[PDB]
């Protein structure tokens, strides 16, 4: 799952119990001898200054050593990072 | 029990018997008896087995 | 029940180097007693070397939880350096993203009698092998077989190579039902160098038919450098010590020979096929 938000003011309740329900669907969050975590990945990504960080960590996922949760300061940097994410598998020629 | 150390007549090769028998017992026998436990346990919760 | 990695075999009247539960996900280990790690996502290695008067005879892995993977498929457990028959080799496993728990113990045997003739030849050599398989024989000539269950290689035409439980195996070159079993022949780790030749009794009933090579080697990556071992000049009837000289890529660390004689034997073993 890939969010966009801007916003992310609730207004109908919070996102945390359907994730919930999601990894609840494919067994995730009932075992601990196969918990499957790694077959549900959720990145959401930050834009403008009125973002509520505590908000969107909860929303996201957590894996150790791994970065799900983002920021960027303009929406250029939105397309910043997927553009240099398309260079990077191109040839050294282009400077 | 019987504390006996030779003397008398030809009582010379049994003594030696004796000694070295019980010399290879003091350099055999350990200061206690075998004892080499593998203790494990498992957990409904925990997939490892704790050894 | 959990997934058992064998390198070496197992001794019930021996003692253990040491015995320690590794969590693979941490990053990185503890040291426990003074030993070094180096963990990534596919690979696991330990340094582990021992200041005991002993000298490496088995180690097994066990890898939590069980996962349904056949291990002859590939080879999972190896001792970069050194390896059985040392005092200390650096051991390499390589991990799933299933694995998160090991438990590893290392056993260890006095130096004064480090021999593994004991524990590898069992009762009867003359139907099973070291790998403890029965012989396959077929009635077009009344010979032996080839087995296709476990992990093998080639290089070149008619090269056998067989790896199972840290043990490389060939045979050179095929052997005879009617044959039988003289004795065997073990090298030691003081008697290795790069380069080094056997010399076998080859008169009156000791005419050598077939011979076998069982070793434990290093290896410097997953996919192993095979030794380039190959008999020079002819085992006939003339020569009465015939010798055989082994070329390494890879320093070895033990050796085992067996030796099969039958006086009827012409001295050349091969198929008619080209
Ligand atoms: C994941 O971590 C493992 C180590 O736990 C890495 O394996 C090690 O990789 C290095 C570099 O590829 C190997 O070093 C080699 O040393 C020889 C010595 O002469 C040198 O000639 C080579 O050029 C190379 O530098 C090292 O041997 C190897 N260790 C084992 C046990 O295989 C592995 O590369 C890591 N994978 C990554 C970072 O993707
Ligand atoms: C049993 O020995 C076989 C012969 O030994 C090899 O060949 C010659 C003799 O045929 C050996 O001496 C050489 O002789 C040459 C003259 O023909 C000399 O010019 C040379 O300097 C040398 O003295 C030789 O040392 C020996 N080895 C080699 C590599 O040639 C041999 O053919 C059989 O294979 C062997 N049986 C075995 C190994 O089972």
């Amino acid at each position: 799952i890939i969010l966009m938000t801007d916003g992310l003011h609730n207004m109908g309740g919070d996102p945390i119990t359907v994730i919930d329900e999601i990894r609840d669907l494919l067994y995730i969050g009932k075992d601990r001898k196969n918990p499957r975590e790694d077959y549900l990945d959720v990145y959401v990504f930050g834009v403008g200054p009125l973002v509520n960080q505590v908000n969107i960590n909860a929303l996201a996922s957590k894996k150790d050593n791994e970065q799900h949760v983002f920021k960027v300061k303009d929406m250029e940097n939105l397309e910043d990072v997927f553009y240099q994410m398309i260079d990077e598998s191109q040839s050294l020629s282009l400077c | 029990e019987q504390r006996y150390y030779g003397g008398g007549y030809g009582s010379t090769q049994a003594t030696f018997m004796v000694f070295q028998a019980l010399a290879q017992y003091q350099k055999d026998a350990p200061d206690h008896q075998e004892l080499n436990l593998d203790v494990s346990l498992q957990l409904p919760s925990r997939s490892s087995k704790i050894t | 029940d959990g997934d058992e990695y064998f390198i070496g075999k197992y001794k019930e009247k021996d003692e253990t180097l040491f015995f320690a539960s590794y969590g693979l996900k941490r990053d990185p280990c503890q040291i426990v007693l003074g030993y070094k790690c180096s963990n990534n996502q596919t690979h696991f290695v330990l340094n582990f070397k021992t200041n005991k008067k002993s000298c490496i005879s088995a180690i097994k892995l066990t890898s939590y939880p069980k996962i349904n993977q056949n291990s002859d498929l590939t080879r999972n457990l190896y001792c970069q350096t050194g390896g059985i028959g040392t005092d200390n080799c650096k051991l390499v496993f390589k991990k799933r993203k299933r694995q998160i728990a090991a438990n590893i113990e290392i056993y260890g045997i006095p130096a004064k009698k480090c021999s593994f003739k004991d524990r590898y030849i069992g009762a009867d050599p003359l139907h099973v092998d070291s790998y403890g398989l029965s012989y396959q024989f077929d009635q077009e000539h009344g010979w032996n077989l080839e087995r296709n269950n476990i992990f093998k290689d080639t290089r070149f035409s008619t090269e056998v190579f067989y790896h199972k439980n840290g043990l490389f195996n060939t045979q050179i070159t095929y052997l005879a039902e009617e044959d039988s079993f003289s004795e065997a022949r073990e090298i030691t780790a003081k008697d290795i160098k790069k380069k080094f030749s056997i010399i076998l009794p080859n008169e009156e009933y000791k005419r050598i038919s077939f011979l076998d090579v069982y070793w434990f080697q290093e290896t410097m990556r997953k996919k192993p450098k095979y030794p380039y071992i190959h008999y020079n000049g002819e085992c006939s009837n003339e020569n009465k010590t015939c010798e055989l000289v082994f070329d390494t890529d890879e320093l070895m660390t033990y050796a085992l020979v067996k030796v099969f004689t039958n006086p009827e034997s012409d001295g050349s073993r091969l198929k008619e096929e080209d």
